[PDB]
């Protein structure tokens, strides 16, 4: 689990009559250290509700654990693109798989990840997911 | 088989971008 008093001190400055959105609880998440999805809000929603009390949100927070991440799962859906196998995508390759499937990234997201994360166009998928797992 | 762990890196991306302010507060899936 995330560490629990950060989790109670950014609740509490997001909260708002002792609750917090869906919405906000998804931002807090990540702040804490996790990656929840998009399909994890909805499922929580459908659950719960979309605002939050404190013991609320530290379950939402804990079914964005995702202890099950794995960098060879990531690396091996970036592979599948690798169609001519060469070890790395273009920016156009990256782009293309991250604003088109899953939970598409915005132009906006994209371009602040290229930004900071990419380097050329030979964008090594293995060291970028272990990046973005670490 | 290979688009929930798409989800999961496209996840773990936001989380990075946190302090950006650039992510949706909804997404629609494909």
């Amino acid at each position: 689990m995330v560490e629990a008093d950060e989790m109670y001190a950014r609740f509490n400055a997001r909260a708002s009559g002792g609750k917090v959105s869906t919405g906000d609880a998804m931002i807090l998440a990540r702040q804490l250290g996790l990656a929840p999805s998009y399909a994890d809000k909805q499922a929580f929603e459908e659950k719960s509700g979309d605002n939050l009390d404190y013991a609320s949100f530290q379950k939402f927070v804990g079914t964005s654990t995702h202890p099950e991440d794995n960098i060879e799962d990531l690396v091996e859906a970036f592979a599948y693109f690798d169609v001519s196998k060469h070890g790395y995508l273009t920016r156009k390759q990256m782009g293309n798989i991250l604003m088109t499937y899953g939970e598409p990234l915005t132009t906006e997201e994209f371009n602040a990840l290229a930004a900071e994360y990419f380097t050329s166009d030979q964008i090594d998928y293995r060291q970028f997911c272990k990046a973005m797992l670490e | 088989k290979k688009t929930p762990f798409i989800i999961r890196a496209q996840a773990h991306i936001r989380r990075h971008l946190v302090d950006n302010n650039v992510s949706p507060a909804t997404v629609q899936p494909a």
